[PDB]
């Protein structure tokens, strides 16, 4: 069965939108889940001795809207206050309450498509043994799919996928490459270099194929304790070409930090 | 990957002789031209080779300052100039290339040759 | 992080007992056995089984039982109470709580040893034995509401009408409403998911001459069991315990109690067995339900 | 190179959790007996044993269930994930993996301890108890044609015909084609050399009223049983399961379902212990079979 | 972190002792175990140590050629092999561990050992 | 191969000290073990050794008569017994083993010892 809502009921009988519907409408729209809220202090909550008076704020818990106007909520003293709003539909006349809690005991409960009560917690509030000393809100999160945008700015940080491959290159040479966002590498060298000639590819593994980059790819090295260095070619093949001087039956440790991108311009 | 073999036959010994090699296309980046020798029936090894890219040469120790590889424009043409010739030099010369600089491993080259006869002659 | 057993005289009733047997004075020591055994009477034919029907044993729990009182007369006085404490109840309630987890289990005393051959101070160390009657359960508190959604008004409610594409309007105090809610009924009803014990109940009948109670749905919406009633008199709440060992069908009019049981519809409660599925009230404004919920294994 | 144990919740089904007893964080060691027993009921006249049915008997596999979680928690949801993903199925199915085999077990719980006496960070170290349901079986695939030979043709077929001692041409584009093959018929048949604990089929009936289904024949090539349906239409394909524990026969025309019970031949279908011999398609054109080959030692 | 020494004790001019020195865990990188010493009643200097990751060895100019620090393979075991063995170097060894690499700094060090003595008459 | 040194030491005018190598595989035919010492102001010398495969040892004229090099006869362990030890013979003696005989070039070796200190006392 298909329930229309967004349409013309010609009979003013057919798609009426309930609240529920207008809930997880809503939700899509911003891209909420149960275990967070939409807020917005349209005037500055005033702290009174062991109470926090919501002058002016609106909630979006569950895709419901409410206003919060000179709402009072009575705190535990000398401790961190959770302030949570808790819906319960049955309650028809009042379904919204406050409430000040000694932990996060947001539930995350389905009030749009099953029975219970929604607690989810907004705003954290620390009291000293007379009144408020600190206010902190909770995170509002937006879960997305796909993104275009123009321009961004983040005040925390981006957290980007991550990949890590460590190749033994042969000639004791050894690279741990990390991948991020599958397009920056950084490798990193280790190991200890001997009987390789300029020129000549490296006898062991050739780098993986989610490393390898479009282009040739050339990495300076340094040898630990000397103030000489070499290069080695990652190709786009995933062979590893010695370009450093030739190296004897004696390992010289070769450390040092190269960068490449996996992508050019596409 | 197809090898062209052009050049080679019979000369005396102290003599000069060349050799030529054009790939139909280049495989990546370290691209290197050469050649392999096989004498009296032993095992196949890398003598000459050229790195494109580094315009970087090898040469096998026994051949050092006897024979000359050289580079025709952008034609991906390669050529052995064997000058000074010996009958130890008397081989099967295959033409090998690849991606990814020397070696002295058949597997890795891309592109192997049919080889063409050198006769050394005493 | 460490494990906590403690011996309930009468889980939430408000003349509990509680022994702290893993941090008082009387401790509970290695349980011989928290698992389990199945039998799915398989027959073997020629190395081929035949499964018959599926039945879970829930073994007897023993533990050494030991005492930390500082002298003779404490050692006397902690076994005389705690065995008397567990002899005076029908049953008593072990409570099993993890970093994980927090569950019950009802047992019934099978054994008790008294012997001397005293430690220090005159301490025991004996055997108890339980018998199970219901091994691992936790309560699950759970309200019905009757909620009846408002009429869909032309003008107030939130709907597209009126002439094509329809619309709705903001009206200072009248505006626009929301009618109810899409399956409002959802709010009356237990969706359920999981295995249980049995359940207990306090009814509130809506209409009178008219019989009510619960009824319960499987998966494919079909009823398979329901306890109903129809009173003579109307009752101002109906108790219910399908608790095989206090089973209890009782109508409340004020302080007096009424066996229901003889007014029951005994076709219609084919079983207590209770399925995925959902249940419905039936002619009732609310129902306030304590779930006994069942894990086997934990 | 070493041997591998895994316990799949649902093998060869799309919702297939798999725990890997061997490198896993829950472990199974020192399988009690993976041997049988055997019978031929034989009784002794002064020595002389005179010999009866032979019977094979598959013993329970009891193993030591180790876990390995790195503290009291881990370990304790461990136990519990892995003790309860085996009771929410009606059987598990163990793996058993070699580098000359790879075979499964049909099994049910039969105990599974649970006790207090830890080793680092709160491991367990239980015993686990399995019933045999159906030991040491793989999957083969095999398919059914039925294809006819065309005719001997003087002038086009490979014979040596005409005068004496006879001959054959070869003629442009129509020189010599060979008329058929000799037995064309087993390309349609199932030449039963093995033991099987089941079979899967999906066949491809040909005609409408007539019965439609398969034959199975003995040694001496007698009709023993067969699984045959008269459907008033021709389905388009018919699935039968024969499993004694999951049977299934369903007919399939378009997008419908229909339960083949009904038009299922009960005098026919004798046995579904499968001897060897063969089986032959009955109105069929094709039938694709998944059959569980039974060995009762590997 | 904790170290566990063993070794030391009494041997004349000219001799021959052995010192062993095991770190229950790692600090972290450039992960350095050597040996500090007080001479009489002068300030402490790092005698010898060894580089883990570097598979790098100082020795201070005093016992170069005399002294030998080995590791005992994949096990965080560090041992010191004295030859020539004189009365100057009759002191109070010291084992000490760090990341971060070489240092004269007491201080720096993660681990600090008891102390083993080596006594040696003239 | 890894071959396990142990013993050695000081002692006065010639004589006994302990002496022993271990090796832990066996290479190959022609078989043998035994010990190199490196000169300075002299080249490193081919001391002792003794064939497994034949029961043939070689000592060096300079150590003839005063060492000698006994083998564990069911081990795969050589010892040296050096007697009358002369100023000129202090060194470190590196153990060595190899597959195919006696010989001078020390990279031949396919087991190579960390060497034990010998100082002789005038």
């Amino acid at each position: 069965t298909i329930k229309n809502f967004t349409f013309f009921s010609p009979n003013s009988t057919e798609f009426p939108v309930g609240s529920n519907n207008d809930g997880k409408l809503y939700m899509m729209l911003t891209g909420m889940d149960y275990r967070t809220i939409r807020r917005k202090d349209w005037s500055s909550p005033l702290n009174t001795a062991l109470n926090v008076q919501y002058t002016n704020t609106s909630i979006i818990a569950g895709g419901r809207y409410f206003e919060l106007l000179n709402e009072t909520v009575a705190l535990k003293g000398d401790s961190v206050n959770y302030i949570h709003a808790n819906i319960d539909l049955t309650q028809t006349a009042n379904p919204v309450s406050l409430s000040a809690e000694t932990a996060n005991n947001s539930n995350g409960v389905d009030i749009n498509n099953g029975s219970g009560v929604l607690k989810v917690c907004f705003d954290i509030v620390t009291t000293s043994g007379t009144g408020v000393t600190s206010t902190k809100p909770i995170v509002q999160t937006s879960t997305l799919d796909s993104i275009s945008v123009n321009d961004m700015t983040v005040s925390g940080s981006i957290d980007v996928p991550v990949q890590t491959l460590t190749v033994e290159a042969g000639n004791g040479l050894q690279l741990q490459l990390t991948k991020k966002n599958n397009d920056l590498v950084i490798v990193r060298f280790f190991g200890s270099v001997s009987n390789i000639q300029k020129g000549w590819n490296m006898s062991g593994t050739w780098v993986d194929r989610p490393f390898r980059p479009a282009a040739v790819q050339s990495l300076v090295g340094h040898f630990a304790g000397r103030d000489t260095s070499f290069h080695i070619d990652i190709n786009p093949n995933g062979s590893i070409t010695w370009w450093g001087a030739n190296i004897d039956k004696t390992p010289i440790a070769t450390r040092g930090n190269g960068s490449y991108f996996i992508k050019s311009a596409w | 990957v197809q090898l062209q073999e052009s050049g080679g036959g019979l000369v005396q010994a102290g003599g000069s002789l060349r050799l030529s090699c054009t790939a139909s296309r280049r495989t990546g980046s370290n691209w290197c031209m050469g050649w392999f020798r096989q004498l009296a029936g032993k095992e196949p090894e890398l003598v000459v080779a050229l790195n494109f890219d580094y315009d970087m040469t090898y040469y096998a120790d026994s051949v050092k300052g006897r024979f000359t590889v050289s580079r025709d424009s952008g034609k991906n043409t390669v050529y052995l100039q064997m000058n000074s010739l010996k009958p130890e030099d008397t081989a099967i010369y295959y033409c090998a290339a690849r991606s990814g600089g020397f070696s002295s491993n058949r597997e890795l080259y891309d592109g192997w040759g049919q080889g063409t006869q050198v006769t050394v002659s005493s | 992080g460490v494990r906590q057993y403690k011996i309930h005289t009468n889980l939430d009733g408000t003349d509990d007992k509680v022994w702290d047997v893993t941090n008082g004075k009387v401790r509970f020591y290695q349980p011989s056995n928290l698992g389990l055994q199945s039998t799915n009477n398989i027959w073997q034919s020629n190395g081929i089984g035949v499964m018959g029907t599926r039945s879970i044993t829930q073994p007897q729990i023993e533990f050494k039982l030991e005492t930390f009182g500082e002298s003779l007369e404490e050692n006397y006085q902690l076994m005389k109470d705690f065995v008397n404490d567990i002899l005076s109840k029908k049953f008593v309630t072990l409570e099993y709580q993890t970093e994980i987890f927090q569950v019950y289990a009802d047992l019934a005393l099978a054994d008790v040893t008294k012997t001397e051959g005293y430690g220090k101070n005159g301490t025991f160390s004996e055997k108890i034995t339980f018998d199970i009657i219901t091994k691992w359960y936790t309560y699950e508190n759970l309200t019905f509401d009757k909620i009846q959604n408002g009429k869909v008004i032309a003008g107030m409610s939130k709907i597209y009408g009126g002439t094509a594409p329809g619309n709705y309007k903001y009206i200072k105090g009248t505006s626009y409403t929301y009618y109810g809610e899409s399956d409002i009924d959802r709010l009356s009803r237990w969706d359920i998911k999981e295995e249980i014990f049995s359940f207990m109940g306090i009814l509130y009948p809506k209409l009178p001459k008219t019989p009510a109670g619960v009824r319960f749905l499987d998966d494919i919406g079909n009823e398979y069991t329901a306890i109903v009633f129809k009173t003579e008199q109307v009752q101002d709440y109906i108790l219910i315990n399908t608790d095989v060992n206090d089973e209890t069908y009782q109508g409340w009019k004020g302080t007096t109690a009424l066996n229901l049981f003889p007014v029951m519809d005994f076709e219609r409660y084919r079983t207590r067995i209770i399925e995925k599925g959902q249940m419905e009230l039936i002619n009732l404004s609310k129902a306030e339900f304590k779930i006994k919920r069942k894990a086997d294994f934990v």
